[PDB]
This record gives C-alpha cells, structure tokens and sequence, in this order.
C-alpha cells in the first residue's frame, strides 16, 4: 500500500501568476484599494492553509517550499566555502 | 514575455533596479572623486 | 578668518592630524612587506589621505581650534560652495524627483484602476516623463502662476 | 552646539505637533467625527473601520509626554 | 400573543466528564443562565467552558455562567447542527426571566410588535455639542 | 448602569448589527424610513458589554449603531465569576 | 405628471456632510428612491472606498449639492 503516488504535471509553468500579486486568495488578487493590501500580501504568501482547503496543494507547497530552504541553505555553504 | 516584463515592472523589482543602478553611480562617483566636502567647481 | 578660524592650509592642528593618521597607517604598514596586497592597499589608503588634507587645505575650508574643518552656512560668498551651491543642486535633484513623480500620478489620475499602475509602474510613461524634471523649475514656476500647482478642493 | 540645538528644535516642534493634533483633532476627525461626543479620555472606538486604538486627546497627551521627556533630556 | 415556554427543571443534562470552566460563586449569590434545546441525535459539540461534551437524544438543558456563553453555544448549534435553542436567567431567589427570543421570533428578522428604544431621529453628525449640555445630567446621545 | 447603544435614521436595514450582536441587544423592528422598511433598535442594552461588534458591520457613511461605553456592572465588564 | 425627484442618475454630486467621509469630494447618484417617506433616497457610489471599505452611500437631497 505505500507505494509512490504521484500525478503528472498539475501545475502549469508560467509567468502569467508572476504578473498578478496576491494570485494565491481571492481577497487580495482583487487589487490593492488601501495600502494596507501590500502588507497583507507579505502576510498571507506562506499561509497555504488559508490559500486553499486541500491538504495536498498544501503539502506540495509544503515539500516544494522545503526543497527551495534547502537550496538556499546549500548556497549560502557554497558561498562560505568559496570564502 | 508579457508576463514577465510585467513582473520585471512591478514595484519591489523596479525598486531594486532602480537603487542598484543609483548605488552603483554614487559608489563610482565616490571613488572617482573622494572626500568631498565642499563644491569647489565655482 | 571667520568666526575666529584658522584656514585649514594654515593650522598647525590639520597637518597634526595629518601627521597622527600618516603615523597610524605607517605602524599598520610596517606588519608586512612592500611588494604584498595588504602594502599596496595601505598606501593607497596613506596616498588619498594625503590628497585629501592637500584638497581640503586647498579648498579655502575654516579649520577650527580642534584641527577639523568648520563650514559657515551664513551664506558668505567665500564659502558659497559648502551650502549654497550644494543646496542649490539638491534642491534642483529634489525638484526633478518631486516632478516626475506627481506628474506619473497626473497622468494615471483618470484610469479605471489607477492603483494598478503603482503597484506595477507603467514604464514606458515613467521613462517618457523622467526628463520632464529637467526643466521643473520653469514648469512648476508657469504652473504655479496659471493656478495649476495647487487644488482648490 | 547647533546640532544639539537643531535636535532640540525637532524635540519642540515634534511635541507641538503632537499636542496641536491632539487639541485640533479633540472634536472630531474624518475617522471618528463624532469624537467630542465620548469625552477627553475613552479608550478606543473599537477595531472598527481598521482599528481605533489611541484615538483619544488624552492619548495624544499620553504619547507627548514621551517626547516632552525626550527633549527635556 | 406568544407566550414563553416555561422552563422545565427535570430536563436532562449533556453527557459531559467535568471542566474548571463552569459556574462560580456567581452563580450562587447572583443570576446563571440556562440554555435549553431539542437534540434530534445524540451526538458531539464543543462546550463554550472549553472541552467537549456529547449532547443527548431529545431535550437538552444547561447551565451556563454568561448570557454572551449561552448565546455562542445557541448560535453554534443554529449555524452547526441546526437546532432551536432558548436560554433564561434564573437568580438564586429562583426566578426565571425567559431571554433570548423576546417574541419567539429571532431578533435579526423583523417581527411585527417590538417597540423602538434607543432610536434616534437624526443623523449622528446632529448631535448636540457637549457645551450645551454642561451643568446638566443629560448626555448628547440621550436627547 | 449600562452602556448607551443608539439607533439613527441613517440605517439601511441590513440587520448585520443585530446578527453580529453576542448579548442580544439589538433587534429589527418595522420601519417606513427606507427600503427594508425595518431599523434596528436596542431594548436589551443592560446586556451590553461594549464589543462594539454591531459598529463593525454598519455599512453606512457613519455608524447608524453607536456603543457609548459607560456605567459597568458584572454582565457589562464580561465577569462570570 | 409626478416627475422624478433628485438629481438625475450618473449625475456628479457634492456630499456636505460633515460627520460623512467624502465630506468634500464629489460621487455619481446611481439611485434615487422614490418613497417620500425614504429619509436618504440618492445613493451615491464614490471611486475612494472608506475606513469601512464601502464606497456607496444614502444621502438626502439637502446633503447634495449638484456641479458643474
Ligand atoms: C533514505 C532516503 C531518504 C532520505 C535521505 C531523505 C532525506 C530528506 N528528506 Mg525524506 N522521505 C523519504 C526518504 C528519504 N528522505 C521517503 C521515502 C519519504 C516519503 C514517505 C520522505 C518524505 C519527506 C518529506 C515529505 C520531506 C522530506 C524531507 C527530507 C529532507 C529533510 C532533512 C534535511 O533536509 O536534512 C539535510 C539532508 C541532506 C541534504 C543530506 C543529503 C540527502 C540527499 C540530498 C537527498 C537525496 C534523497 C532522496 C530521498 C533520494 C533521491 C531520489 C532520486 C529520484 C533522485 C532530507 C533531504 C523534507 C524536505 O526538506 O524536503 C525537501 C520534506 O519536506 N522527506
Ligand atoms: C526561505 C526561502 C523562501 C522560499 C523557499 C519561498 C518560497 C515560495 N514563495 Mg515566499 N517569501 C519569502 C521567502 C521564501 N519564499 C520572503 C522573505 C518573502 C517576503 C515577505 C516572501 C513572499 C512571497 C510572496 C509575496 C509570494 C511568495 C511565493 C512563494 C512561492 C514561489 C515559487 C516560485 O515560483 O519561485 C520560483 C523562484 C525562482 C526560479 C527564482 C526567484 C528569483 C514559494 C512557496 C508566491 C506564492 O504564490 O506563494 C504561494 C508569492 O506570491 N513568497
Ligand atoms: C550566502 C550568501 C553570500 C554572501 C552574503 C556573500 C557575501 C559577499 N560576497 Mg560572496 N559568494 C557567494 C555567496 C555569498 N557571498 C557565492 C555562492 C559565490 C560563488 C559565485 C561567491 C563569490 C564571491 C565573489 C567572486 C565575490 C564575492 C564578494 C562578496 C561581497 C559582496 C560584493 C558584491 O557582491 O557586491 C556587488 C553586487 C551586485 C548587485 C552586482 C551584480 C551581481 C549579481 C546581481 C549577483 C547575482 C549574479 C550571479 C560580500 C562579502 C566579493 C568580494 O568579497 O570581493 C572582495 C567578490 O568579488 N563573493
Ligand atoms: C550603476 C551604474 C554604474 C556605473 C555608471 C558605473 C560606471 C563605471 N564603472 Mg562600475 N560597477 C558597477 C556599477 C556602475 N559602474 C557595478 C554594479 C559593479 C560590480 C560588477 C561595477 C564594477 C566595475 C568594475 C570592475 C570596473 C568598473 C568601471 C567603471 C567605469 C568604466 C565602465 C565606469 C566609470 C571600470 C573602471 O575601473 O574604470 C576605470 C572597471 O574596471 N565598474
Ligand atoms: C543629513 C544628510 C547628510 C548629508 C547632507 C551628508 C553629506 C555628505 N556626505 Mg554623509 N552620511 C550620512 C548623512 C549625510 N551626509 C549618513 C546617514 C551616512 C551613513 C549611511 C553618511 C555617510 C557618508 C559617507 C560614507 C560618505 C559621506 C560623504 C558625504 C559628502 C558627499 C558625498 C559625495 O562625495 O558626493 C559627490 C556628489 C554627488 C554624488 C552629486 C550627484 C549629483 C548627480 C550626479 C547629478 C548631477 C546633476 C546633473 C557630504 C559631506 C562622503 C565624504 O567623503 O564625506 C566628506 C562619503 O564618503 N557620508
Ligand atoms: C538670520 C538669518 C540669516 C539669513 C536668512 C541670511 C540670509 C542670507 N545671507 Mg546673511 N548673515 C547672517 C544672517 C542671515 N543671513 C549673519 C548672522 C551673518 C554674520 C554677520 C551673515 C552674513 C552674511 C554674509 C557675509 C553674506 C550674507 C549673504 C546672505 C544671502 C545669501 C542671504 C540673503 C550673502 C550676500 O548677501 O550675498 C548674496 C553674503 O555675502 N550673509
Ligand atoms: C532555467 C532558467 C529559465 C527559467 C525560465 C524558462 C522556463 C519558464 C517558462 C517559460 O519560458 O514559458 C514560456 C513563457 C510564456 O510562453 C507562452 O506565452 C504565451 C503568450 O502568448 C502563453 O502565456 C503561454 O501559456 C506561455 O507558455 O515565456 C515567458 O514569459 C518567459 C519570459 C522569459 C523568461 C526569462 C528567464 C530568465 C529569468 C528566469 C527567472
Ligand atoms: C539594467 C538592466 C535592466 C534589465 C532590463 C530591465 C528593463 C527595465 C525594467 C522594466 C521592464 O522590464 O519592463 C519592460 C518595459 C516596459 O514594460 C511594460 O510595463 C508595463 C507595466 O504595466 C506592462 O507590463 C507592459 O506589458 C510592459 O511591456 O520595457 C520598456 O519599454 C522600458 C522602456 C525602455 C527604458 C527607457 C529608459
Ligand atoms: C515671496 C512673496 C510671495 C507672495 C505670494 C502671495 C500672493 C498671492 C498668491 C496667489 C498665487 O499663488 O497665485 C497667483 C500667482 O502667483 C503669484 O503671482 C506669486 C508668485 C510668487 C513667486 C514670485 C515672488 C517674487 C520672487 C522674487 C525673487 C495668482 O494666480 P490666480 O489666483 O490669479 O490664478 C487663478 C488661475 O488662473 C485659475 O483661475
Ligand atoms: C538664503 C539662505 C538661507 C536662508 C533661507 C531661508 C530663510 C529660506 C526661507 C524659505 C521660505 C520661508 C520658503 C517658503 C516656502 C513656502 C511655500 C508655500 C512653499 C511651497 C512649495 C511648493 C508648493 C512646492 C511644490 C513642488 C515643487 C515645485 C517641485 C517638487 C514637488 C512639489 C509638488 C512638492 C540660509 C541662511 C538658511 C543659508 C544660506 C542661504
Ligand atoms: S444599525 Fe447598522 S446594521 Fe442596523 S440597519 Fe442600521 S446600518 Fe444596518
Ligand atoms: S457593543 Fe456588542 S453587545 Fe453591545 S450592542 Fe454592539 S454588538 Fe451587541
């Protein structure tokens, strides 16, 4: 039963999310009215609980997420050891 | 393409664009002309 | 001789300065040899320390009892390059920034989602208006006498 | 001496500034018009219409007495 | 004419193992609350005094130490498993003063026969200025 | 001995003030000063705690609902001890 | 014959309501109501939303003032 389950490509590659801010809920992709929209939108980008209600778009954030601290982490070694 | 440039255009990357290019002329007018007090071109 | 100061070309206390920084350069330059990184760095460092006591000597600056150059911001026409010629092109800077930047929020003023176009700058206007403020004083000063500068609400 | 009196300058007109939007601002403002309604000191006027917290007159003389100290230090 | 449903003491309790949460000596020397409702199933809810407890089938009664307590748990079961719900107060003199539904019908749908208290015939930028209720015991508000 | 909850012409007939109340203070009565011939009124207001709930969801200009913060008793300080 | 009272609707109006928000700015009538018992029939929509975030309003024909 514990096998490897995985769906082929779910999410499309694209720079079209790149171009809207706040793409991930509805209440902030609407456009900024106030200011305080652009807070907002630094406080709810990592808040995948929110974003959407499906445990596995959030545990693929999740995972993917990961694997970008570990390349960020494996970077800045890089960066220590060329120093 | 379009996308992107428009990523390219919104405000925290044009900001860092923007105070690069500005960083780097100051730095460069810096070191080509230190320790500047005063306006002595007059 | 303003205010009771000395020139900084004619203090004993500048060339004592001079001579405590020269002196401290010499003592970390003395840790390594001549031909090395470190010794080249240390004497360009001594050499722009040089150039700039000779500039500021010959830059007709008041140097204070302590030895450090005191500008005079009274508007005296001996110093007019320490403030006023200074403070003339911050002014013009500041100016051309202020203009370009309330004349992009003019022009996208009467859009249908204005706020789009400032979290996303709309470049091609921005860089078309930029040297606008080249000429801001005359613009602001024709805008200013056709009552356009301000909003009577 | 002039920086110190410079820094002074700012401490005095920062506490008047304070003070004079406190005193102007006691009757009412675009957020809470009907301020003069609800005394000198009332805490708040709820989280309502984005938050309300130190709306008050008397919080505005609460805050310059901080920079009364300040500048009398 | 509605009349309110009197209160029935021989009610059963929710199944419910015991919280810190309850009622105090509040409600020994002044009033307590009591929300009483009809369980269709016997299933599970969340207490407002923290925990959980499991409702029983049919009539359903508990006491509460705050009306805001009763009046979450009651909009709770509304919004949640669908049920009508009425609390009272009762003081230690053992009166009881039937609350939340003052004519049977919920307060946010309008319901012919409720008088208006509190209602103002102005804008609230009319207000009279403070200076000219000075020296009297009338506020702004209240004229 | 209880806080001031006030009603003023200026409400639409949304009864978000009522359905945002947790101490049943406020209730929809009939009313002809609007479209949905209804306004809100505050009969219960010695339940009131002061959450000013009510005014957070009055969609008007200015808030048709105000909560006057005043005299505080045990069921108006939030006290269930 | 009974015509329409108020300003005519996308009209641009002045508000002059002190306690209001947009005390001094101008909005679009997108509504009058017809009711004479209606105490604010000219429904006003405004391009800035409020502290609120509500860009709409009721006014009453003395807190209207038609432009030009
Ligand atoms: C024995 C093999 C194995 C190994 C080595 C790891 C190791 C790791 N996993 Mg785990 N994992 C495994 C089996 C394994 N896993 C299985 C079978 C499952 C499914 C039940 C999971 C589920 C899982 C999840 C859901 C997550 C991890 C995460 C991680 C990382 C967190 C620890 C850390 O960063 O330390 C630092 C460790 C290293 C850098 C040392 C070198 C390890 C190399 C680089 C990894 C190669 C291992 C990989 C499993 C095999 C290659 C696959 C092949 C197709 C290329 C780490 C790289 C977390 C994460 O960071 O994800 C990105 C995370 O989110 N794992
Ligand atoms: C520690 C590292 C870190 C990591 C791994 C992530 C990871 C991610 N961010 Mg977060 N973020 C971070 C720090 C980080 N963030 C910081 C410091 C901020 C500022 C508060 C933000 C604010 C933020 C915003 C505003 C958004 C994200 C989004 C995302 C996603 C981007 C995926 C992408 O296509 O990148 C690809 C990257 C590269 C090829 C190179 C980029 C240069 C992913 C979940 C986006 C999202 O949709 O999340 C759900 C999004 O809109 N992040
Ligand atoms: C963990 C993060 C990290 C950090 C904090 C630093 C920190 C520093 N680096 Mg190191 N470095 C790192 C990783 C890191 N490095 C890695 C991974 C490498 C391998 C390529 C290097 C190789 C490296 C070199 C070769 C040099 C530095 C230098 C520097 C200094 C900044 C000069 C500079 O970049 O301004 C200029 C900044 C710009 C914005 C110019 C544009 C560069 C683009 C935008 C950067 C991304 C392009 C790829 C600073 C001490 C300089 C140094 O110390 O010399 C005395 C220098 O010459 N670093
Ligand atoms: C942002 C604008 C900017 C500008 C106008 C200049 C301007 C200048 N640069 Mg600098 N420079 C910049 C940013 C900038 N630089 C950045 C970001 C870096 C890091 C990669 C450098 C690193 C750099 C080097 C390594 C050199 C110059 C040199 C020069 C000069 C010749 C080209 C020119 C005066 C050259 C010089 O030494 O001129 C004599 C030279 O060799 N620059
Ligand atoms: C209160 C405001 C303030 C002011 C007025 C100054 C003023 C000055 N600073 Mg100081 N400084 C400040 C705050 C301030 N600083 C702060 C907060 C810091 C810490 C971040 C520093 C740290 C600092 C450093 C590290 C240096 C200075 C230096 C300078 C001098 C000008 C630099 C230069 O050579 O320009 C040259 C001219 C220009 C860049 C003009 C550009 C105009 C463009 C090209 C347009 C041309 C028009 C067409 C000048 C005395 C320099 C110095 O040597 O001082 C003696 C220098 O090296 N400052
Ligand atoms: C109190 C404010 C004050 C102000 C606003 C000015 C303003 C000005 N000064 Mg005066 N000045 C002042 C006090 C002041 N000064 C004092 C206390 C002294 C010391 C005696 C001077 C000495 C002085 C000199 C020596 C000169 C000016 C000149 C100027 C002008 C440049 C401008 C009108 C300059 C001038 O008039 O030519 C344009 C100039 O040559 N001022
Ligand atoms: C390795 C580094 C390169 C990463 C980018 C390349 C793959 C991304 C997707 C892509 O190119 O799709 C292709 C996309 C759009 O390409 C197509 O465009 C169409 C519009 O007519 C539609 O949007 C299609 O859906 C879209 O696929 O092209 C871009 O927008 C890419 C712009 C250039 C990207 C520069 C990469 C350098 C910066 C990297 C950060
Ligand atoms: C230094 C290296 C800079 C690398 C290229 C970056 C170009 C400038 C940054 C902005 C950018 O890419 O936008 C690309 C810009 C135009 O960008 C426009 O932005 C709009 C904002 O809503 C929309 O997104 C448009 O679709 C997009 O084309 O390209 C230009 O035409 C810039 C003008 C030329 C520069 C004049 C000086
Ligand atoms: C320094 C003294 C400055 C005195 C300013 C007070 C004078 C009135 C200011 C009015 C103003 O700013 O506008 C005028 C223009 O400004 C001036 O005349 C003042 C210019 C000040 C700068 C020059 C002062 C002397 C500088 C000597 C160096 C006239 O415009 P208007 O009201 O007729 O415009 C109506 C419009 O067309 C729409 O109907
Ligand atoms: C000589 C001198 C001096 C003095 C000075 C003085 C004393 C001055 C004063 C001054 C003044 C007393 C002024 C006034 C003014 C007023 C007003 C009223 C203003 C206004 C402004 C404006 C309106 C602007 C605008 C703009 C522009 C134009 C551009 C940018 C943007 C903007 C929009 C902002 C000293 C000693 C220091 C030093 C030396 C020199
Ligand atoms: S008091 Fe507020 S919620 Fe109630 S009807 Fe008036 S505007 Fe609507
Ligand atoms: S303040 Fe709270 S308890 Fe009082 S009427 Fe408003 S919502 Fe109800």
């Amino acid at each position: 039963e514990v096998k490897i389950l995985v769906d082929r490509d779910p999410v499309k590659t694209s720079f079209e999310a790149w171009a809207k801010p706040g793409h991930f809920s509805r209440t902030i992709a609407k456009g900024p009215e106030t200011t305080t929209w652009i807070w907002n939108l630094h406080a709810d980008a990592h808040d995948f609980d929110s974003h959407t209600s499906d445990l596995e778009e959030i545990s693929r954030k999740i995972f993917s997420a990961h694997f970008g601290q570990l390349s960020i982490i494996f970077l800045w070694l890089s960066g220590m050891y060329f120093h | 393409m379009r996308d992107f440039k428009t990523y390219l255009s919104v405000a925290p990357v044009l900001s860092t664009l923007w105070f690069g290019s500005l960083a780097g002329l100051l730095i460069e007018i810096n070191r080509f002309f230190p320790d500047a007090l005063t306006f002595p071109f007059f | 001789d303003i205010a009771g100061l000395t020139p900084c070309k004619e203090s004993k206390q500048f060339a004592k300065r001079e001579k405590q920084a020269l002196k401290k350069l010499q003592a970390s330059l003395k840790l390594y040899a001549d031909d090395s990184a470190p010794a080249l760095a240390i004497k360009a460092t001594m050499e722009k320390t040089k150039k700039r006591f000779d500039n500021y000597g010959k830059y007709g600056l008041l140097c204070g009892s302590d030895g450090l150059p005191h500008l005079i911001v009274s508007g005296d026409q001996r110093h007019w390059g320490e403030f006023i010629t200074p403070g003339i092109l911050f002014l013009y800077i500041a100016g051309w920034i202020g203009w370009v930047g309330r004349s992009y929020l003019i022009a996208i003023r009467d859009e249908k989602k204005p706020t789009q176009k400032e979290i996303i700058i709309d470049v091609p206007l921005a860089s078309s208006l930029l040297f606008r403020g080249f000429s801001w004083p005359v613009a602001a000063y024709r805008e200013l006498l056709n009552g356009e500068l301000v909003d009577n609400n | 001496d002039f920086l110190v009196h410079h820094a002074i300058a700012l401490g005095l007109h920062t506490t008047t500034l304070i003070l004079v939007k406190g005193a102007l601002d006691a009757r009412g403002s675009k957020l809470m018009p009907d301020k003069k309604d609800f005394g000198y000191s009332f805490p708040c006027d709820g989280p309502g219409r984005g938050g309300t917290c130190d709306i008050s007159a008397w919080d505005a003389f609460y805050l310059a007495v901080f920079w009364m100290l300040n500048t009398i230090g | 004419g509605f009349t309110p449903p009197e209160l029935d003491p021989n009610t059963p309790s929710p199944i419910f193992a015991g919280s810190t949460g309850g009622l105090l000596r509040k409600a020994q020397v002044e009033e307590f609350y009591v929300i009483t409702w009809e369980s269709p199933k016997e299933q599970i809810f969340e207490m407002p005094t923290g925990g959980a407890a499991i409702m029983r089938e049919g009539p359903n009664l508990l006491k509460l130490a705050r009306k805001e307590q009763c009046l979450a748990l009651g909009t709770r079961l509304r919004s949640k498993y669908k049920i009508k719900y009425q609390f009272y107060r009762v003081f230690p003199s053992g009166e009881v003063q039937y609350l939340h539904p003052k004519d049977g019908v919920y307060p946010e749908k309008v319901n012919p026969g409720r008088q208006g208290v509190g209602l103002n015939m102005r804008s609230i930028g009319k207000n009279v200025s403070p200076i000219e209720v000075k020296f009297t015991g009338k506020q702004p508000y209240d004229l | 001995m209880s806080h001031s909850v006030k009603i003023y012409d200026t409400c639409i007939g949304c009864t978000q003030c009522v359905r945002a109340c947790p101490t049943d203070v406020l209730e929809m009565i009939p009313w002809d000063g609007c479209k949905a011939k209804q306004i809100a009124s505050a009969p219960r207001t010695e339940d009131c705690v002061g959450c000013k709930r009510c005014e957070s969801a009055c969609p008007t200009d200015f808030l048709s609902v105000r909560v006057y913060l005043w005299h505080e008793t045990t069921r108006s300080m939030g006290l269930g001890y | 014959k009974p015509p329409p009272i108020g300003p005519k609707r996308g009209s641009k109006v002045r508000i002059m309501r002190k306690e209001s928000y947009w005390y001094k700015g101008v909005g679009s009538v997108v509504a009058v109501d017809q009711d004479p018992k209606t105490r604010y029939p000219v429904v006003v929509r405004f391009n800035k939303v409020n502290y609120a975030n509500v860009s709409t309003n009721n006014y009453a024909l003395d807190e209207i003032q038609e432009v030009a």
